């Protein structure tokens, strides 16, 4: 379920190396994709502690886009772009061949990429090559739509909520609203930007308001029935805007901005009666060292559905390689006019909460052990370090004992079934003091660790070299170690393992 | 150097109707459905007016694609349609014999300040195309009687075969291969890579999809081997054949 | 690229000064088209012939020069100007491209307070740059750029500012180039009746590096950079200073010979220097000197100038070295010239002489090791990095060292067409036997022949599993083919786990107690990556002792032969 | 793959204040920074002799790559008017994708400024004589930044076009006749119309065993043309070089041969490659007249030897390769591949028909560069034997089997 899940109402922050330059969110909320130039990784958001699946790609240009497809009968599908092509993976094939079909469309880099909400296997395509190009992943081989500005190279493409065959796209200062029946001639264009703009969104409520933003500083409401020249509102902002979109609860919208702006996201009410105004925000996100190139949000609900009380989580993803999970108050759902709990004209969809960070898999070969397994991870205990929820956490200790101690190997570590199993060489020969026994010891944490009374358990494996005396005494101490330690609840792995090699 | 010209640039455009891919293409043919457009960009101008000129072609190659790719439905709105021809199976000949017009009569109205009607065809190809036989025949025999000198110049690089280079294909459908005397190729500019991939510089074809297929052979027999070591003596004297 | 090519066009001496920036010295006067595509008479002739004067007389011709006043097409003055950065831009790196050409440089700049280091030219210099120009290529111009930053331009720049520092050297230097400027250009006769300027600036260029040491040291910093040696230079008459860039000629994994092109005659082993350069037992292992010992004295004693005492330690254990005995038996050596003090002092000349690229490190020779034919023996290719041939050359260079053997072709046919065994085989009788460790030290010091060093992994048929299922027991089925094994390689048995550890014990079961003790004293090392070579060497074993332990130990010891 | 700007400023040669910023993104990024326009000002506007050329140098930690333009005109002040199109990277990275680009920047804007007079009209200052460049450097910024591309229109009829391309390392100089080539990718797939005829005649013919004097003979081509072909195959790192195989041949094991051991899909590749997919008619000859086990083929690779020639080795194991259905060739294609075994190349060093004059004067040529025994019979068109034959004929020879 989505409900015992330890992210959720908590503030989190990882550290994810690679530079990563767009991100994608299931609308279960359990994981999150990030694209990079060597492909995808993809995070657990209720078990942050394990490593990400790498899915390899290698490109040397940016990416641009990456998307979920919000098929609830296609829960496997992640639709990102590889310059020119966008590349649809299948998460339940294996990693080493894990793309499923690539749409060979634009000549240049695909922009930006959206999914229809009123029909998920309808995607429409932007790009560098100024055209906008609608998909069908029933049949993903030629477009069945294609429309051009001619001009100016695309920046996003997004549908309309309520009518399913209307989209719009901007092309530098200019917007232009798509009827997917009328071709290529645009059922309006909004040209009431001076700069360039940047993110445009649709309103999931009504089935003609736009919202735009650019560079200028300048965030603009539009409603293409009353006209397309000028706007309903204007709100003005000292810094360039990059992504501006609805929210998904209440009536409100989402700025971030661009290059300057303190680098937080800012959150405004959208409650009211030509408007030039400023940029009024309730809520400011502030963290974020370095500038934040995109935000999703996560939504979970009842399964049923009788009223609408859903909770929000904002995620954002930064430059500086940081991860945030924010919470969302219950003030901010109150300034936000958002009817928490209310009965339901159509009920919520449900996803699937099943994981895909895990490595799936399924004349005659003859069944052998080739090779040993044990013959063939610094990794894990460097990307361990980066997890912060915001000594306090037991995957925190876990790196820090890893980063503390280089000799001592580890073999599985696994902070969500809380066992570890490390090797080491240690002295403890007694046919030579100066010999070093390679030991094994398996580590299984309790759930109440590391509170009184829950103790970690210790097993070592059965080793030749070590005799059944010293190995009592070591398990003996090794006990008395982590029990005097939990008695002032306190961590025991580092006491531990400086008392197994060493002292 | 001082020279007094009168420009005339004019567009030349060769559009495929079909959607039959260009992989599929065969060399030596040409396109069975095609539609050829010409855009006079500057007409008879003076070449003082050379900020003028470079002013409207810039303009209308930023309009061309709009201008052919957006073709007019006659049920009130327009459709993105149509695909531009590439290089090797453009309408060389036909783009020739649109130069060739101006020339056919010599008793025509007289350039009192000018003298000299020298062609110039600018190509984002190598020298390579492929053109209809009897067009062929039709093109040099009208080259070899009025007064032009056609000096295509090619954007691209200089490739491994001699320039200017023609495929067609006979009555039998024959392939063949010909350098025509009257076209001068020049080419506007340590390893240079000589031969385009366009592929594989784009990176166009998705890892996963272009690992091979076809491998080595399965090592098959003679039918006149009865010993291993024969086959082992006959393969290694085979080794070097053809 | 592994090729060693230092992409060197020439160098500077830029200095300023109050009255603003000027040149002294450059070197070559060439144009750009040849490098990218009275008594004073009596002491230039005496130093030419005494060879104090090294200079490249392809520099100097009608065809390769370029006026005195121009550096690759731009004047003295620019250069001077471009090249003498601010303050801000001094004393750190400058990095400068004028399209293919990097002006690569670490000027030394004085301080505000006017020191030239923290503890007429002589008051007024603030400043002087030796200017680099390269061209590398845009695929390898950070690797170029920097092992040449590293390697020469960093040190030379470093001791120029300590001589200027303590001596005030660079002004002198800069002074007494300047008055032979002036007294060769407008005071001798001899400069105007010389035909050609190209004639004219050899014999100006002659007058300078004979009169200037500055100008000697950057002449043959070019010289000996650009033909890829060690720049030995000599500055103040009191110090000296060894310049070179690293060659690439060691390579463990073989490289792709037809895709990426590696100097012939690099040496194909798994025993390297760079894995012990970057270290700083050595003494373990044995030297091999890269040329004759007396070429090597010739060598080292241009390393230094007042034979001090290591300089007559790394001589003495040059004159006195053999590659067949370990450097760990050559203490007595250097305790008559004075862990330990003495294995230190072995150490560092040790790490002296194969980074100096005098003797290179090996396993200690022996008669009893199989030595293979190196697939980068130089067979082919007129010289070392060409891409009559180097078989030939070294054939006679062979029959002139070792009249009295076989020729190389001889040598090399006979190790190269068997299966390959001992050394010993060769050689047909004991009198023969050192004569014949020579020619082979020969060949491994020209990359002819490598050595063939044995791998040993461990390897566990059904029998094995079916005993420990017992004993685990104790505390189809209607036929028994004998084709059908189950078997399993242990690839790393220091890390086994408790079935794989009972393998390995039960692997070695009826054995006697001295297969029981060498069996578990070398267990560790059963994983293909140690070669037994030295694990005889480091674990005080014999080959007697190995080789019944392979022959004891046969359908479960996987034998796997490599450099 | 490509490092990310730092900071974009257009400098411009005021005709009073002289050399200063007129627009940078990101705003106040090198003050910021550290980094002071002043102490590299007569490097972003230098004298013209260093104008129209890509200047690129170090300054801290970052790399500053610029294209300093200056054009002579009496329309401007001070007879001249210079301007530079200055980018800022990190100094830890490679800048030479993004070189062209800076370099068609300024070359382009040259020309614009040459022709209607762009950046000087820009200014709206009348002190430079006798469209925004702030949208414009932050459309460049963004976009380089995060698609590697750009489309940015500036005018009616102009506009940024620029595309960053990886560097590629040229081919090399030693591929020879006797190499064969195998390709590592489809190559009938990626054929459009734009390739060279001479390579669309080779790729058929690269099956992985057939040498580049087969490929030409069989393509009716020179092999000059079929050595650059496979040479810009290669460029596009697509085809790799190997032997001709023949049963003379010597294969020794490599450093690399525990890679048949520490790789996950090494083995099970070489059990499904080099197995014939039925019971082959070569694995019913005799010598003289389930798929199989990986440790089967590693007591395979390992049992090759220098010196030892693949018939002595056939023949010493057969019964081997018999019974596991083993095709001897994909055994041998597969281990050079993975790069666990190499071949030793034979070299006829000096100490039947008639012959013909040109045939002993190319044996002659051969014979004195020291070339292999492969070389020969490629040139030759001959097996070992007749060269062996000719070549004792002509004089007394050894073999080194390197």
């Amino acid at each position: 379920g989505p409900y015992n899940s330890p992210t959720f109402g908590k503030s989190l922050s990882l550290k994810v190396d690679g530079g990563f330059n767009a991100v994608s969110i299931n609308p279960s909320g359990r994981d999150i994709v990030l694209a990079s130039r060597q492909g995808l990784y993809i995070i657990d958001l209720d078990d942050p502690f394990t490593p990400p699946r790498w899915l390899h790609h290698i490109t040397p240009w940016q990416v641009a886009d990456v998307q979920w497809s919000p098929h609830p009968a296609k829960p496997y599908w992640i639709v990102s772009t590889s310059n020119q092509k966008a590349i649809i993976w299948n998460l339940a094939k294996s990693s080493s061949n894990a793309i499923e079909f690539v749409l060979h469309g634009h000549s240049r880099a695909i922009t930006d990429i959206n999914f229809n909400p009123q029909h998920p296997d309808v995607l429409a395509t932007c790009s560098v090559d100024t055209y906008v190009h609608a998909w069908d992943m029933r049949s993903p081989h030629r477009p069945f739509y294609s429309t051009s500005s001619w001009r100016s190279a695309a920046s996003q493409v997004k549908w309309n909520y309520k009518d399913p065959n209307v989209l719009a796209s901007s092309h530098g200062n200019d917007i232009f609203v798509w009827d997917l029946r009328k071709g290529s001639t645009p059922l309006c264009s909004l040209k009431g930007h001076v700069s360039s703009v940047n993110s445009i969104d649709f309103n999931r409520f009504k089935y003609s308001e736009i919202m735009s933003s650019s560079n200028d500083g300048t965030v603009k409401f539009w409603d293409y029935s009353k006209s397309t020249t000028e706007s309903k509102r204007t709100v003005t902002t000292n810094f360039p805007i990059w992504r501006g979109r609805y929210l998904p609860f209440g009536e409100g919208y989402c700025i971030m901005p661009m290059v300057g702006g303190n680098n937080a996201v800012y959150l405004i009410n959208l409650c009211d009666d030509n408007k030039k105004t400023k940029l009024q925000p309730i809520y400011a996100f502030k963290g974020h060292s370095d500038r934040v190139i995109d935000f999703l949000w996560r939504s979970r609900h009842t399964c049923d559905g009788d009223y609408d009380d859903r909770e929000f989580q904002l995620v954002t993803w930064s430059k500086d390689c940081d991860l945030k999970l924010w919470p969302i108050s219950d003030s901010i759902y109150g300034k936000v006019n958002f009817d928490r709990g209310k009965r339901l004209e159509e009920k919520l969809p449900d996803y699937d909460y099943c994981s895909y960070n895990k490595e799936p898999e399924n004349f005659r070969r003859l069944r052998e052990n080739f090779v040993t397994t044990s013959g063939l991870k610094t990794n894990h205990i460097t990307w361990l370090s980066g997890i912060r929820m915001n000594i306090q956490n037991l995957g925190e200790e876990v790196s820090a004992i890893g980063h503390k101690f280089p000799k001592v190997v580890f073999e599985k570590i696994s902070v969500s079934t809380r066992e570890l199993c490390l090797t080491l060489n240690g002295p403890w020969s007694e046919e030579n003091p100066d010999d070093y026994i390679f030991l094994r010891i398996s580590i299984n944490f309790p759930l109440n660790y590391p509170n009184k009374g829950d103790p970690p358990k210790f097993t070592i494996e059965e080793n030749s070299n070590l005799t059944m005396s010293k190995r009592q005494e070591i398990l003996s101490n090794l006990a008395t170690i982590g029990q005097k330690y939990t008695d002032s609840n306190l961590y025991c792995l580092e006491p531990c393992i400086r008392f197994v090699l060493g002292e | 150097v001082d020279t007094h010209h009168t420009i005339t640039i004019a567009f030349a455009i060769s559009m495929d109707l079909s959607d039959t891919s260009f992989k599929d293409l065969t060399p030596g043919e040409s396109l069975k459905n095609s539609q050829d457009y010409f855009r006079i960009v500057v007409d008879q101008v003076s070449i003082i007016h050379w900020v003028d000129i470079m002013e409207t072609l810039r303009e209308e190659f930023m309009e061309i694609r709009k201008d052919l790719l957006n073709k007019q439905t006659d049920k009130g709105y327009s459709v993105a349609n149509g695909r531009f021809s590439p290089v090797i199976k453009s309408n060389f000949l036909e783009l020739v014999n649109f130069a060739t017009t101006i020339l056919t009569d010599p008793f025509k109205q007289l350039d009192l300040r000018h003298t000299t009607t020298h062609v110039m065809i600018i190509s984002p190809g190598s020298g390579l195309f492929d053109v209809d036989y009897s067009l062929l025949r039709l093109t040099g025999k009208k080259l070899l009687s009025l007064e032009m000198t056609m000096d295509l110049i090619c954007l691209s690089k200089a490739p491994l075969h001699i320039v200017p280079l023609f495929r067609y294909r006979d009555f039998e459908n024959k392939l063949h291969h010909c350098v025509p005397l009257w076209l001068s190729v020049f080419f506007w500019n340590e390893w240079t890579p000589r031969c385009k991939i366009y592929d594989l510089q784009m990176m166009g074809i998705t890892e996963n999809e272009l690992i091979r297929e076809v491998d080595v052979e399965y090592l098959q027999l003679n039918k006149k081997v009865k010993s291993l070591s024969e086959f082992m003596n006959d393969y290694d004297k085979n080794a070097f054949e053809v | 690229e592994c090729l060693p090519n230092s992409c060197l066009l020439g160098v500077h001496l830029v200095i300023s000064t109050h009255s603003g920036p000027q040149i002294v010295y450059h070197y070559p006067p060439s144009n750009t088209a040849f490098l990218t595509n009275e008594e004073e008479d009596m002491e230039v002739s005496a130093m030419l012939q005494d060879g104090k004067i090294s200079m490249n007389e392809i520099f100097f011709e009608e065809e390769n020069f370029q006026d005195i006043n121009k550096i690759l097409e731009f004047d003295n003055d620019f250069v001077a100007e471009f090249c003498s950065p601010e303050r801000e831009m001094c004393n750190t790196r400058f990095e400068f491209t004028v399209d293919n050409f990097c002006f690569l440089g670490l000027p030394i700049h004085v301080d505000s307070q006017g020191r030239w280091r923290k503890s007429d030219l002589g008051k007024n210099m603030n400043m002087f740059h030796v200017c680099f120009v390269m061209n590398p290529h845009l695929i390898e111009y950070n690797k170029r750029i920097d092992d040449m930053y590293q390697f020469v331009v960093t040190r030379l720049s470093l001791l120029l500012r300590y001589v200027q520092s303590k001596t005030s050297y660079i002004s002198s230097e800069c002074h007494i180039i300047l008055k032979e400027k002036e007294r060769v250009l407008k005071h001798s006769k001899t400069y105007q009746s010389i035909r050609g300027a190209g004639n004219k600036g050899k014999y100006l260029y002659q007058r300078i590096l004979a009169k200037s040491s500055l100008a000697r040291a950057l002449t043959e910093c070019v010289d000996k950079i650009q033909r890829n040696e060690i720049a030995c230079l000599e500055i103040n008459d009191d110090k000296v200073i060894s310049l070179q860039i690293p060659i690439q000629n060691e390579f463990e994994k073989m490289p792709n010979f037809k895709l990426q092109p590696v100097l012939r005659g690099s040496y194909l082993t798994s025993i390297l220097n760079m894995k012990f350069l970057e270290k700083s037992d050595l003494l373990n292992y044995a030297l091999l000197l890269l040329d004759e010992p007396n070429n090597i004295i010739s060598s080292l004693e241009t390393f230094s100038y007042q034979d001090d005492i290591g300089t007559i330690i790394l001589k003495h254990l040059v004159r006195n070295i053999q590659p067949n005995i370990p450097l760990r038996s050559y203490r007595y050596l250097i305790t008559d010239l004075l862990n330990s003090l003495e294995s230190s002092i072995l150490r560092s000349c040790a790490l002296h002489l194969m980074y100096w690229r005098h003797a290179r490190i090996v396993i200690p020779l022996s008669s009893k090791y199989t030595y293979i034919v190196s697939p980068l023996a130089p067979i082919q290719g007129y010289t070392i990095d060409d891409y009559v041939p180097l078989i030939y050359q070294n054939s006679m260079l062979f029959r002139s060292k070792f009249p009295s053997l076989p020729s190389l072709p001889i040598f090399l046919s006979l190790l190269s067409t068997d299966k390959p065994q001992a050394y010993s085989n060769i050689i047909p009788s004991r009198e023969h036997k050192p004569v014949y460790l020579n020619a082979l030290a020969w060949l491994i010091q020209y990359g002819y022949v490598t050595q063939l060093l044995t791998f040993i992994n461990i390897r566990v048929d059904k029998h094995i599993k079916m005993a420990v299922d017992e004993d685990l027991e104790k505390e189809f089925e209607y036929d028994d083919p004998e084709m059908q094994h189950d078997y399993t390689i242990i690839l790393e048995p220091e890390r086994a786990t408790a079935i794989e550890k009972r393998w390995l014990y039960r692997c070695i079961y009826g054995q006697p107690s001295d297969i029981q003790i060498l069996f578990n004293k070398l267990l560790k090392y059963f994983n293909g990556k140690v070669p037994m070579e030295l694990v005889i060497i480091k674990e005080e074993i014999s080959r007697h002792d190995l080789k019944k332990l392979l022959n004891a130990l046969d359908k479960y010891l996987i034998e796997i032969h490599h450099w | 793959g490509f490092v990310p700007i730092h900071t974009i400023f257009y400098s411009v040669f005021h005709p009073t204040e002289g050399s200063k910023i007129k627009y940078e993104f990101p705003p106040n990024n090198l003050k910021n920074h550290g980094i002071n326009f002043n102490t590299f000002k007569n490097y972003i506007i230098p004298k013209p002799i260093l104008c129209h050329k890509l200047i690129t140098f170090k300054y801290g930690t970052y790399r500053i790559v610029c294209y300093p333009v200056t054009i002579n005109s009496p329309i401007y002040a001070r007879n001249f008017f210079s301007f530079n199109f200055v980018f800022v990277f990190p100094y830890d990275c490679e800048t030479s994708p993004y070189e062209p680009a800076i370099t068609r920047l300024g070359k382009m804007f040259k020309v614009l400024e040459e022709q209607n007079q762009l950046l000087s009209k820009s200014e709206r200052d009348p002190v430079f004589f006798d469209f925004s460049i702030q949208d414009l450097l932050m459309r460049i910024f963004q976009d380089l930044n995060n698609y590697s591309e750009c489309l940015i229109p500036i005018d009616e009829g102009n506009a940024v076009d620029i595309k960053i391309f990886p560097l590629l390392r040229p081919p090399t100089t030693c591929v020879s006749l006797e190499d064969v080539p195998l390709s590592s990718v489809n190559l009938k797939k990626i054929i459009d119309v734009n390739w060279d005829p001479t390579m669309m005649s080779i790729v058929p013919y690269i099956d992985g065993l057939n040498s580049i004097a087969k490929i030409s003979k069989l393509s009716n081509s020179d092999p000059g043309l079929v050595i650059e072909c496979i040479r810009h195959l290669i460029y596009y790192k697509c085809v790799t070089l190997s032997d001709i195989f023949q049963f003379s041949n010597i294969y020794a094991p490599s450093s690399l041969i525990r890679n048949f051991l520490t790789d996950p899909l090494m083995a099970s590749d070489c059990q499904s490659y080099v197995t014939f997919p039925e019971v082959s008619k070569i694995s019913n000859l005799p010598l003289n007249k389930f798929l199989p086990t990986r440790s089967c083929l590693f007591d395979l690779y390992r049992s090759l030897s220098q010196g030892q020639t693949l018939k002595t080795w056939y023949e010493s194991k057969y019964m081997i390769l018999k019974e596991n259905n083993i095709d001897i060739r994909r055994f041998i294609t597969f281990g050079l591949e993975k790069r666990i075994i190499y071949r030793c190349y034979s070299f006829p060093v000096m100490i039947m028909p008639k012959l013909s004059d040109e045939e002993e004067g190319i044996l002659e040529e051969s014979i004195r560069n020291a070339e292999t025994f492969d070389k020969i019979c490629v040139l030759l068109s001959k097996p070992k034997l007749e060269v062996e034959s000719y070549l004792n004929e002509l004089g007394e020879f050894k073999v080194i089997n390197s």
